[PDB]
């Protein structure tokens, strides 16, 4: 299961940020400076526009994986839910 | 390295590894409900103590 | 008690504004970079072929 | 492989900096008052 | 004309040399260490600076 | 939150101290490349030099 994990990030990585040079990968390494940032782009509305050479939707997306991993942990401790549903 | 400017500055390649985890597990921790590991006091006495008496 | 949660997300906007820039820095110092490379095999060719 | 790559680094200064047993002393010691206090609760 | 005996492979050899050394630059992103052959590496602690 | 006990975190800090001094370890200094720039023109003049020598 190692070989699983591993060949998630090296996917996460080589199509949205950053693909990098080393020649054997010279094209591949252009193949990001087009990017896939205009296919990230959609997500949000339009606004983080800037993600051009400092790409945020290649970063962005880590920090709101993690922030709603860390929803699960909390989600015991602070219930707070009646017998019905919010507003 | 401006500073020690010695046959002490073999020492200095990591120094700027112990900015860098510090920097960053401070940091981490603005964010919603995130956890940091610098908050607990227990890995700060063995962050001082093997780093200090490695000084005397 | 997460109203908290918007206003890290909120300051993490204000410095995308400024990431617009960053992309000359971060373009600049690649270009930068490059120049060095430019200069040292021009300056390496013009020795060699002179020496000869 | 996590070993070669640092492993001209480590004898160089863990001669000095490897001296987490005074961290393990004094953290021993610590696990000492504590397990002696909840047994006299 | 031991000048022109011993001096005429130093003229080859730097004929050579020149050769190679377009080989070298190749693409912008080329390779790290193809650029390690003529900006130096050296062993522990020489760099001062 | 008082915490207690601390016979966690401190030996989960020195396996991250495998990590960052292998990320760290593989960077690239701007100024060695100015280094390498001199000793090539040294050489060849010592070379010209020695064809002068050659020569006289």
């Amino acid at each position: 299961a190692s070989v699983v994990p591993l060949k998630d990030r090296r996917l996460l990585e080589v199509k949205l940020g950053e693909l990098p040079s080393w020649i054997l990968m010279r094209d591949f390494t252009p193949s990001g400076i087009a990017g896939a940032f205009q296919r990230g782009y959609y997500r949000y509305y339009n606004k983080y526009v800037n993600v051009k050479k400092g790409s945020v939707a290649g970063l962005s997306m880590v920090l709101a994986a993690y922030v709603v991993f860390n929803y699960c942990r909390s989600y015991k401790e602070l219930k707070h839910e009646r017998l019905r549903k919010y507003h | 390295m401006a500073i020690h400017n010695q046959k002490g500055q073999t020492w200095s390649l990591m120094l700027m590894s112990l900015i860098m985890f510090i920097g960053s597990t401070n940091i981490l921790g603005l964010l919603p409900h995130s956890f940091t590991p610098t908050t607990q006091l227990s890995m700060n006495l063995g962050m001082a103590i093997p780093l200090w008496s490695a000084t005397v | 008690e997460t109203f908290s949660a918007i206003s890290t997300i909120g300051v993490l906007v204000y410095i995308v504004k400024k990431y617009g820039a960053s992309i000359g820095a971060f373009a600049d110092k690649l270009n930068e970079q490059k120049i060095a490379q430019l200069e040292e095999v021009k300056q390496a060719s013009i020795k060699q072929i002179q020496d000869a | 492989f996590q070993f070669t790559g640092i492993k001209k680094y480590f004898n160089s200064y863990t001669l000095t900096g490897r001296m987490n047993c005074v961290l393990a002393t004094y953290g021993g010691i610590a696990l000492l008052v504590l397990y002696f206090k909840l047994r006299s609760k | 004309a031991e000048f022109l005996s011993l001096s005429k492979a130093r003229i080859e050899a730097y004929e050579k040399e020149l050769e190679k050394m377009k080989n070298i630059i190749p693409f912008d992103q080329m390779t790290i260490e193809d650029l390690n052959e003529v900006f130096p590496e050296t062993k522990l602690d020489k760099k001062k600076y | 939150d008082t915490s207690t006990w601390f016979i966690t975190i401190t030996s989960m800090i020195m396996t991250l101290f495998i990590l960052f001094q292998l990320k760290i370890s593989n960077y690239s200094y701007p100024a060695s490349p100015e280094s390498i720039e001199l000793k090539t023109q040294k050489h060849s003049t010592p070379w010209e030099m020695k064809w002068t020598k050659i020569y006289l």
